[PDB]
């Protein structure tokens, strides 16, 4: 039994802006314009995302602190070979096709290159918003050595991507542990906010000058007894029920407490003599 | 007298220690490893061959009139007070990699075709297509001749589709690849080291382990035979080196071996000879009665010797 | 004999010192003339 | 069906009276302050069960013990006029 | 019946444990701590912390719902209560 | 600070209707509640909250995911609900 729901705004921003520093990067690093296509953001069990996973590919990992966990970055045998062949200005008409075959040194040296231009702009674009430090840790081969997640249906992130450069296509994926991002769970879900200039707090005290101008209905309780409906039923207008003595008035708004009071004979009504707000803190 | 080498060694003693210290910097350290086993195994210079390496040593300094310094910092501080480092650094580093890449070309040229093809076999295909476009076009088809047919024709393709002549990753391709060799070594794992054992061994010692191999790997058997094939059959071996044999082995041993040579052999080995030589020969066998194996593969042992020393003479190819 | 075959071997190694503290001054005020006669060293080694 | 709810225990509360407030009038209030309600002296309060309308009832001292007598059960249409201010 | 239209809260727990405060004081915040009833039994059902009956949750139409299947059965409550 | 025992509470989720809805259904009928599927669940000592926490199951074994302690800012608020 594992079960996780909710909706994201601000990552689907994220990603398209890292997107496009990405797509800038990899158009100076290879003198040619990609384009980056961002797939919808997948949420799933880490089990259905190794599954979905073409194997063979090439798995890295990268921490972000200060939370604890790393980082997982996936990249298609496809997306390295047009891109090791572009760095050698190949067309890409005679491609080839490799499975199992573990990647050659220069072949992880390129590798290591994508990684290091990927962290680069991630790390940019994170930081952009929010400062989150992300450090390489080991590139894997088979994701299950990669054994980031505590259980295989541990429920994961996942960011696709479409990237192409002409003729030439491909995808890769970036994946993170809900974990990773549970401690941020309620910032993720908000949408990004610009200004929070000097200007924009006072802007919240202006909606707190607006808020005194507020509306409050308070209730006054004086015996809460606990009784049962056959009581109730046996119950009769006329019938007197005892209350034990109410030192104190507890005073509430929709619920909350604010404060105690005693009750008194004022002007002839029911009139109440606070005693002190109730601070929490 | 005294080997280039040890003359170098003695010098490299007498130019004293911080100096030599320098040498091994600007040097490869295979070089440093081989001066270091040099001054400890024992000094290279007598006092005539001292006076021998520093007189040649002196005639180098007379010839190397230097009126110059190394300035590998000095040249680039006058260079940056005229125009500043910058624009030198880039370019400089540029200019090493291209001699960089071109000693490496060089390098491959050399050094043994199959055993490029194999360093490359993994690597990329337009890998192989640049490296073979940069080679010398002998160097360039031998590391293609190896190449299996889809992997070969695929190489020539992406020859034409090579127009991005890609330039600082070449040379950190290269870079790459040179990391790569120090740890190759190998040697012991190659095959007919392994096939030179079996042809050392006894007879039927060799009988048996050719039996188990052919279990083992008929084609890895088949192939170590080809290897073992040494004046077995006219066909492999010509009938040129029938004749040079004849004429560089003694008679007698060449009559003893013929004892238990199969008549093919006989033939062959008699076809070269004249009519009086191969008449002699055949009357010598007809005579000459059975004698025990033992002396009879001694000497057709000595006489296989002599032939793998012909070949390693490399007078006449075998095969 | 022998005692004069070691003030030979004496006055030899003398001499083989000095001429030795000929090169270590010649090599130190001029490094050009150090590294090429390193790569005739190393040519002469590999040929 | 009944009979099985008849012995279950339930809660029951008591409102005094409401008064319009809002926070300037709630800060500005110290300790020992006193606020009335609208509810007029000798009024019978309202009772309420988890926030739904009961009845009605008073406090009565007897045997110097406080206790509420209730004096009438809401029918649905008073309650509906009630609940429609 | 004149008071059946009267909403009431509904109490559904796991199981029970005889947790002493030093069990407490080592538990961390992340920590983890098992019950009396074993998994997969029905789990039971309670109002304004009053035994009801028991039920199971089941996966139907993407909400947790509880299927009731006991009764109060005032013996059966006797029995539970004389624990 | 001297130690005794004491009886935890886990609730899993709460509604508001009478229970005639429930009475008609007889048993084997389902019924759902604001739990839904993945939120955490809290827990009462004798009745009194601590703190949040998912449970999850071990060797057919139910164990509480705890959290954190509830502070007073969300208790008031589950409260109310």
């Amino acid at each position: 039994r594992r079960v996780v729901r909710e909706r994201l705004q601000a990552l689907e921003i994220i990603n398209e802006r890292f997107a496009r520093q990405f797509r800038m990067g990899l158009f100076n690093l290879l003198r040619r314009s990609p384009d980056i296509t961002v797939g919808a953001i997948r949420i799933q069990p880490y089990h259905e995302f190794a599954r979905n996973l073409p194997v063979p590919t090439n798995l890295n990992l990268i921490h972000l602190k200060p939370l604890r966990g790393t980082g997982l970055v996936v990249f298609s045998p496809s997306l390295v070979f047009i891109a090791v062949d572009n760095l050698f200005g190949g067309d890409g008409r005679f491609p080839t096709k490799v499975e199992g075959r573990e990647f050659t040194h220069t072949e992880q040296r390129v590798i290591n290159r994508m990684l290091k231009l990927a962290l680069e702009g991630y790390s940019d674009a994170w930081k952009a918003i929010n400062p989150l430090e992300v450090e390489y840790v080991r590139s894997e081969m088979q994701v299950k050595f990669t054994n980031i997640t505590t259980s295989p249906n541990d429920i994961v992130v996942n960011t696709p991507f479409h990237v192409e450069i002409g003729n030439l296509t491909g995808e890769f994926n970036i994946c993170l542990p809900f974990s990773m991002i549970e401690p941020l769970r309620e910032l993720l879900v908000n949408p990004p906010l610009e200004n929070s200039r000097h200007e924009d707090q006072n802007w919240r005290d202006n909606l707190v000058r607006q808020v005194q101008h507020s509306e409050l209905e308070l209730v006054a309780n004086f015996a809460d007894i606990p009784l049962r409906l056959s009581q109730i039923l046996k119950l009769k207008p006329g019938d007197v029920l005892p209350i034990e003595k109410p030192d104190r008035i507890i005073a509430h708004v929709d619920g909350v407490p604010v404060l105690t009071s005693q009750y008194g004979t004022v002007n002839g009504q029911y009139a109440l003599r606070v005693e002190h707000l109730i601070n929490p803190i | 007298n005294l080997s280039g080498t040890d003359k170098s060694v003695i010098l490299l003693m007498t130019i004293g220690e911080d100096r030599a210290a320098e040498v091994f910097k600007h040097l490869s350290t295979r070089e440093v490893q081989a001066l270091s086993t040099a001054m400890a195994n024992v000094r290279q210079i007598s006092n005539k061959q001292l006076t021998d390496v520093l007189s040649e040593f002196e005639q180098e300094a007379e010839q190397f009139a230097a009126l110059n310094i190394n300035a590998n910092e000095y040249l680039r501080s006058v260079l940056v007070k005229a125009l500043g480092e910058e624009r030198a650094s880039s370019l400089l580093e540029d200019i090493l990699e291209t001699r960089d890449t071109t000693s490496g070309i060089e390098t491959l040229n050399f050094m043994e075709p199959q055993s490029a093809a194999d360093l490359i076999r993994d690597e990329h295909p337009q890998i192989i297509a640049t490296i073979l476009v940069h080679l010398k076009r002998s160097q360039a088809a031998d590391i293609l001749a190896l190449f299996d047919e889809r992997l070969r024709h695929d190489v020539m393709l992406r020859i034409a589709t090579f127009g991005g002549v890609q330039l600082a990753e070449l040379t950190e391709v290269l870079n790459g690849l040179l990391d790569g060799q120090n740890l190759k070594r190998s040697k012991m794992g190659g095959v007919r080291t392994a096939a030179e054992i079996i042809n050392l061994m006894k007879t039927q010692q060799e009988e048996a382990v050719i039996t188990a191999v052919r279990e083992f790997d008929g084609e890895l058997a088949q192939k170590i035979i080809d290897e073992m094939f040494l004046f077995e059959n006219l066909v492999d071996v010509d009938d040129r080196s029938i004749q040079r044999l004849l004429q560089e082995v003694d008679s007698e041993s060449l009559l003893i071996a013929l004892k238990g040579a199969e008549p093919p052999l006989r033939e062959k080995f008699l076809r070269n000879m004249s009519q009086r030589a191969a008449d002699i020969l055949r009357d010598d066998l007809a005579n000459r009665g059975p004698v025990r194996l033992s002396q009879v593969e001694n000497e057709q042992k000595a006489i296989l010797l002599i032939v793998r020393r012909l070949a390693e003479t490399g007078e006449m190819v075998i095969g | 004999k022998d005692e004069q075959l070691q003030q030979r071997r004496a006055n030899q190694r003398l001499g083989a010192e000095v001429m030795s503290q000929r090169i270590r001054e010649m090599s130190d005020n001029d490094p050009r003339v150090v590294a090429l006669v390193i790569r005739q060293w190393m040519s002469n080694d590999h040929e | 069906d009944i009979d099985l709810i008849m012995d279950i225990p339930v809660k029951l509360t008591v409102e005094l009276g409401r008064t319009r407030m809002t926070i300037k009038e709630l800060l500005r209030l110290t300790q020992g302050s006193v606020v009335a309600l609208d509810g007029l002296a000798g009024e019978p309060l309202d009772i309420l069960i988890n926030g739904y309308l009961i009845a009605q009832g008073e406090v009565v001292v007897v045997a110097d013990k406080y206790g509420v007598r209730i004096t009438d059960i809401i029918t649905p249409s008073e309650r509906m006029r009630r609940l429609s201010r």
